[PDB]
RNA sequence: CGUGGAGGUCAGUGACGAAGCCUAGACCGUAAGGUCGGGUCGAACGGCCUCUAGUGCAGAUCUUGGUG
RNA sequence: GUUCCUGCCGAAGUAGAGUUAAGGUGCCGGAAUACACGCUCAUCAGA
RNA sequence: AAAUUGUUGAAAGGGAAGGGCAUUUGAUCAGACAUGGUGU
């Protein structure tokens, strides 16, 4: 294995197009999720990259910005987020 | 009383209409192959009425003419055929009238095989589909060219 | 819903994304008002001119350095 | 946290399952759902009769994907996609049949409706309304039974075996050492 | 913003194609729209300053022709 | 009957970020199928 | 002259023609730094 990150999946748009709804797996509450603010995405041949803004909602769901937006089409897609740039 | 309905609707004022029925009409005939003698009785019902208008009989002939025949259905074919000639003298006694006479001329074709009547029947209109030869819409011709070579092989005239 | 809040910038108003503001030309006189403000203008040719003045508005406009937003217009198609 | 998920249709509500395997599908995982006859209805058995009545497919999967797909936006490119990653059964058919089944907590019935409270059998409604086929897999639900307390006996002597292999790995001492260790 | 009327003006535009109409094309303006390209059109007309007229729809009684 | 588009004054706006009222957090749909009490399932249950 | 009707010809399709959505496979078009200077 050579994976340095974690796939996690596009749930839907903040409801605006520009703002998406990421879920990622084993954070089930906003402090757990406030480790992953500031990665780097990369929706997955062609990438699209963005980052992680900040916590939505109780369960661990989280907002973030791409340079292009999301085609709508990738709601359930799978979607990685790294780790750099790391704060530890 | 249902197919009196449904025929009847042949003669309707949309095309639309009439082409729907004479497409249901053929489906009931290949799903019941016994009723098509009654099937064709009641379209001849309605094409040979008085008032029958060029609309209801134009379909009526189209329907009567993609029907199907088989070698042992020879009273079928000999209504069909005298359908035919009597529609015929009833129209012949012009654009609108060309596509009727292409259509009893396929009908004719298709139903004079099948069909046991005697040549002299056909004698009488000889002279008739040779008039259709030199008309004015050559897809009659090609039809009446056909018939005529039919009966003079069946019935070995000159040639 | 058109409405004032929609309004386009001054300074990037009535700009192409050439970032020339179009400026209508009938003839060469009216071509050469535009002789040095190149950066700040481009020509176009009015759509009443007859093929044989667009080529000297065209051989006029190239002399002077001047853009010109809809060349081969006429003289050719799209 | 699989590439599939195989639910259990029995002690379940229609609403809440769809309601929980429609938000699942929409976010990518693919979902069969299994013994769908069995599933189960609140209220009474006229009232849901009558519901799907006025509603008229009879089989009970076909029900259930009629309440799933009221959830999720079928005319919508989006919602077709989550619409194929479904599959809906009555019965077990294989190969579904040697892998295990999960039970979603929040729709069971023991769990949400209340002891003497009216329910309803989709199974039931199903026959009654027209679907003439409850009858063959209940015989191919009581061979699948025979087989899995076959299994069951199998995975006995199974745990039986691993408790012998959790006692003989006990006698090593690299695992004794790294646990004192640390982990 | 658009539609005509008149005066003045652009030594304006025009068979190397004027006016009119269309244009799921490009540019501009928040928008009414404007400019260009193309199509159509085939002989003249437009821009601009002023004064003067003057912006698109709804629905009813029904009427007429025509078709059942 | 209505009265090309935009703006303005007045009885009785566009875009980004954050916060918040009214509301809402089963899914369509963004939010706990969170907690804690008292109740009620009625042949008029109750939205 | 419109509006309307009929014959003939071409094409598509199915009992209606018909659309929207998804996937599939392809075909075809546009896609600068003409980077200012120095060095062997
Ligand atoms: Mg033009
Ligand atoms: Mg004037
Ligand atoms: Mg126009
Ligand atoms: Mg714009
Ligand atoms: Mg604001
Ligand atoms: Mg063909």
């Amino acid at each position: 294995s050579h994976r340095l990150y974690v796939k996690g999946k596009h749930l839907s748009y903040q409801r605006n197009p520009n703002v998406s709804l990421i879920k990622i797996e084993g954070v089930a509450t906003p402090q757990d999720a406030q480790f992953y603010l500031g990665k780097r995405i990369a929706y997955v041949i062609r990438v699209m990259w963005g980052k992680v803004t900040r916590t939505h909602g109780n369960s661990g769901v989280v907002r973030a910005t791409f340079r292009n937006n999301l085609p709508a089409k990738t709601f359930g897609a799978s979607v990685r987020i790294f780790l750099y740039p790391s704060n530890i | 009383n249902l197919l009196r309905l449904g025929v009847n609707k042949i003669g309707d004022i949309d095309s639309k209409v009439s082409s729907k029925a004479s497409y249901l009409l053929l489906k009931l005939e290949q799903a019941h192959p016994n009723m098509k003698s009654i099937v064709i009785d009641a379209i001849v019902d309605i094409a040979l009425r008085p008032n029958a208008d060029y609309h209801t009989t134009y379909y009526s002939v189209i329907t009567l003419n993609q029907t199907i025949l088989k070698r042992s259905e020879d009273s079928v074919a000999n209504k069909l055929v005298k359908t035919y000639f009597t529609l015929f003298e009833k129209f012949l006694i012009d654009e609108k009238n060309s596509k009727l006479f292409s259509a009893l001329l396929t009908g004719i074709n298709r139903a004079f095989p099948f069909a046991q009547i005697p040549a002299s029947v056909y004698e009488v209109h000889m002279e008739t589909l040779f008039k259709i030869t030199h008309s004015s819409n050559f897809n009659t011709s090609i039809q009446a060219l056909v018939l005529i070579n039919q009966v003079t092989v069946k019935a070995k005239l000159n040639s | 819903q058109p409405k004032i809040g929609y309004g386009s910038n001054k300074k990037t108003k009535f700009l192409s994304p050439s970032g020339h503001k179009t400026f209508l030309v009938a003839n060469v006189k009216d071509l050469e008002t535009l002789t040095m403000h190149t950066k700040t203008y481009a020509a176009e040719i009015a759509h009443n001119i007859s093929a044989k003045n667009r080529v000297v508005i065209l051989a006029r406009a190239k002399a002077l350095g001047i853009k010109v937003t809809n060349p081969k217009g006429r003289l050719a198609l799209e | 946290v699989e590439p599939v998920v195989v639910i259990d249709g029995k002690g379940h509500l229609v609403g809440r399952l769809a309601s929980v395997v429609a938000k699942q599908l929409l976010n990518g995982q693919k979902i069969v759902v299994v013994r769908a006859e069995e599933l189960n209805i609140s209220g009474e058995f006229f009232r849901n009769k009558l519901k799907y009545h006025d509603f008229l497919f009879r089989a009970p999967s076909r029900i259930f994907y009629k309440a799933l797909r009221g959830m999720v936006s079928h005319k919508t490119a989006r919602g077709k996609a989550a619409l194929e990653r479904l599959k809906v059964f009555e019965g077990i058919p294989p190969p579904y049949d040697k892998k295990k089944r999960v039970v979603v907590p929040q729709a069971l019935r023991v769990l949400r409706l209340k002891p003497g409270r009216k329910y309803t059998t989709l199974g039931k409604l199903s026959t009654s309304v027209g679907w003439k086929y409850e009858d063959v897999v209940a015989k191919l639900e009581a061979k699948r039974k025979v087989s899995s307390a076959e299994y069951y006996a199998k995975k006995r002597a199974f745990t039986k075996k691993v408790a012998s292999a959790n006692a003989t790995a006990a006698e090593s001492d690299v695992a004794k050492q790294l646990a004192a260790l640390g982990y």
